[PDB]
């Protein structure tokens, strides 16, 4: 067909507040690096710094806690980097995440 | 006073034993109910998908429910699924196969599935049936063929049948039930449960203690703070009824000291104890030769982990690299040698307490090692001053 | 850093040698030549090299021990006291330092303390 | 004195125990620790939410001696370098 909405949009309300702040938070660095043909995604120093900077999480093992209900509802997944770093990315359609911020107005 | 008497009965009610819980839960207990009502009442028989939060003790929201049907209407009855024990995808059907109409029961007689089981649901004479499901996600097959069956009954000829599935939410209608966003006959109902947040975990505390005991044990000012912490990470009322009865007893084993050998108010420092060996790194801890952090033949390894990031531009490193610079830096200082043949042991010695960690692999020094967090957490707090302090200034 | 900049040295000596009225050169002809030639450099780059060291009261009393061990085991405790003093080393630290690296299972003493081997 | 703005807007536009500090505080622990929780908030961390509107620089000395309290209030408790505990 695209993807339903309602799977992205039931899966918010039944989600902590805190982990609506990161979903949140790394969607808009994606569209406006999206320009860039060489995206190979956001690495883990700088996403851990980010957090403290907009009162999200406050340890390590506490972010990655935050990261299960994410991984088994395919929406972020982690690749083996080369750089011992495990990138973030998430797995849709270039236009689905286009229309997610205008249904978070209200 | 009554001291021993609160505390022997504090431990009960704050126990995770079947929270059968009214209060709190209003909006999303009736709707539950009143679904069911215009099936038994208007003869109608469909599905109703329940997708509940990832862990937060619903189990014994439905069990409420059930048991206040046996006594308003008397005539149906309700057979139970418990397949725990099945770690199969098959042998399901037949296992509940054996509860045809109560006093009337059979026996199987090997591959008879898909023809006995739905012949008597389509039965008008028989009473309506409510068949319960959980963990339908771990049902699953390479085609998921097996539930294309479960989901249809209630849709074809003679719907006589509710479907009611308590699973908490992994995925939704993607892989699972395909039919959905495609066929045009099925039309399933969802309802999901944001988690509690202080508007409920507070409200669920104050019905908990002020109804059973008789004068509480800590302040109010203690409550805020346990209950805002337990929901930022999923909001279980197991978890939230753990972190507290868990601050009890360590308050509980200091009254005996220097008191019965020949109430009180907890207060919020002995709580924040608690959790900290939780989430919260167990490094201070380490004077008077106490040994609970980090003994000494780890420390002059993992201290060169840094001193190799910083040249290579790199965070991974390996147990052939580890050798070589524990064998430079112990000539020029005159300290204990330890050979490579058991370095590999203390690879698998360095992973609790929060700190770094590796995977599995099946030859030996080539291995693919990682660091988990380093940033600031070896001054201050912690000494390094006088023990590996001329290591970082050497290189 | 080539042959070039070895003749390089040699002709700023004479630059400031002549500034006296003399024909000699001294050892401040030397340093104030040498500073120029150091700020220069940091000053392509966007920082400064500087250096950073914790003067810790006990970090030279383990590399005098260091000495003994390498000649032999069984050092006597009042023979290891030969050459801290000769720097000027004061031996009311030195007491206090042996608990500091034996808590930390470095070494050991007896019960009068006179005996230290290095394990 | 108005002769110094006047190129302001031609470059510009062609190119391109705290006082008051202290009380106003409190009000927005509110929402950062009774609301918007995080569990991260003081030393070096307060740097990214004391900004908001109010300015006046603070000193190294005056974040210090604003870590003798809290604790004793239940507000933010005390660790090492960035701390994140209560």
């Amino acid at each position: 067909s695209s993807l339903p909405l309602s799977s992205l949009t039931h899966v918010l309300r039944s989600l902590t507040p805190n982990a609506r702040g990161i979903f949140r938070l790394l969607i808009k660095y994606q569209l406006d690096n999206q320009d860039n043909p060489s995206y190979i995604g956001l690495s883990f120093q700088d996403f851990y710094q980010q957090c403290r900077e907009a009162f999200l999480v406050n340890s390590d093992l506490t972010l990655r806690a935050q990261l299960t209900e994410f991984r088994d509802h395919k929406l972020i997944r982690t690749k083996k980097g080369t750089d011992g770093v495990e990138y973030l990315l998430i797995p849709v359609d270039n236009g689905t995440l286009t229309d997610f911020l205008e249904k978070e107005e209200e | 006073k009554q001291e021993g008497t609160c505390y022997q009965q504090a431990k009960l009610v704050l126990n995770t034993a079947v929270p059968d819980r009214l209060p709190a839960r209003e909006r999303e207990m009736d709707v539950i109910r009143n679904f069911l009502r215009e099936h038994i009442c208007g003869k109608k028989a469909g599905s109703l998908y329940l997708s509940g939060a990832p862990g937060t003790g619903k189990t014994a929201c439905l069990s409420r429910i059930l048991q206040d049907l046996k006594k308003e209407l008397k005539g149906f009855k309700t057979i139970m699924l418990n397949c725990m024990s099945l770690r199969t995808a098959q042998a399901v059907f037949p296992a509940i196969a054996q509860e045809i109409c109560q006093e009337e029961v059979s026996r199987p007689a090997g591959k008879d599935m898909m023809r006995k089981l739905e012949k008597h649901m389509t039965a008008e004479k028989g009473p309506m049936i409510v068949l319960v499901l959980d963990e339908m996600d771990q049902l699953d097959s390479k085609g998921q063929d097996v539930l294309y069956t479960l989901f249809e009954w209630p849709w074809l000829s003679n719907s006589h049948l509710v479907l009611i599935g308590i699973a908490n939410t992994l995925d939704l209608t993607d892989r699972i039930l395909p039919r959905l966003q495609a066929r045009e006959k099925c039309k399933p109902q969802l309802l999901n449960f944001p988690p509690y947040t202080r508007n409920q975990i507070v409200t669920i505390l104050q019905d908990r203690l002020n109804q059973v005991s008789r004068d509480q044990v800590l302040d109010n000012a203690a409550v805020q703070f346990c209950a805002r912490k337990v929901s930022a990470v999923s909001g279980d009322v197991r978890k939230a009824l753990d972190v507290c009865r868990r601050a009890i007893e360590i308050v509980e084993s200091d009254v005996k000291s220097q008191t019965i050998l020949k109430p009180k108010r907890v207060g919020l420092i002995h709580i924040s104890q608690v959790i900290s060996e939780i989430d919260g790194n167990r490094m201070t801890l380490s004077q008077e030769g106490a040994q609970d952090s980090f003994p000494l033949q780890q420390k002059i390894l993992v201290c060169s982990l840094m001193l190799l990031i910083r040249q290579l531009k790199i965070k991974e490193v390996t147990l052939g690299k580890l050798y070589e610079a524990y064998s430079k830096v112990c000539r020029k200082q005159q300290v204990a040698a330890v050979d490579q043949s058991e370095c590999l042991s203390l690879s698998g010695l360095l992973e609790a307490r929060g700190i770094l960690g590796l995977k599995r692999n099946k030859e030996t020094r080539l291995t693919k090692v990682f660091f988990k967090i380093e940033e600031k957490e070896i001054e201050h707090a912690l000494k390094d001053k006088a023990l590996i302090g001329n290591i970082l200034a050497t290189g | 850093t080539s042959a070039r900049t070895l003749l390089a040295i040699l002709r700023l000596s004479t630059a400031l040698a002549r500034l006296r009225m003399v024909d000699v050169v001294e050892k401040e002809d030397v340093n104030e030549a040498i500073r120029l030639m150091e700020m220069s450099k940091d000053s392509l780059l966007g920082d400064k090299g500087q250096t950073a060291r914790t003067q810790r009261p006990a970090d030279v009393i383990f590399a005098t021990v260091r000495e003994l061990v390498s000649g032999g085991r069984s050092v006597r405790f009042s023979e290891a006291e030969q050459r801290c003093v000769s720097r000027g080393f004061t031996p009311a630290q030195f007491q206090a330092a042996l608990d500091e690296y034996e808590e930390l299972n470095v070494w050991q003493v007896n019960a009068s303390r006179t005996r230290i081997t290095f394990v | 004195l108005q002769d110094a703005e006047e190129a302001v807007e031609l470059v510009q536009y062609a190119y391109f125990l705290s006082e008051s500090r202290l009380k106003a505080f409190k009000v927005a622990l509110l929402d950062v620790f009774r609301e918007a929780h995080a569990q991260s908030i003081g030393m070096n961390r307060l740097t990214e939410s004391i900004n908001r509107d109010s300015e006046e620089p603070f000193s190294s000395v005056e974040i210090q001696a604003a870590l003798s309290k809290m604790q004793d209030d239940n507000q933010v408790m005390v660790s090492e370098g960035i701390i994140f505990l209560i």
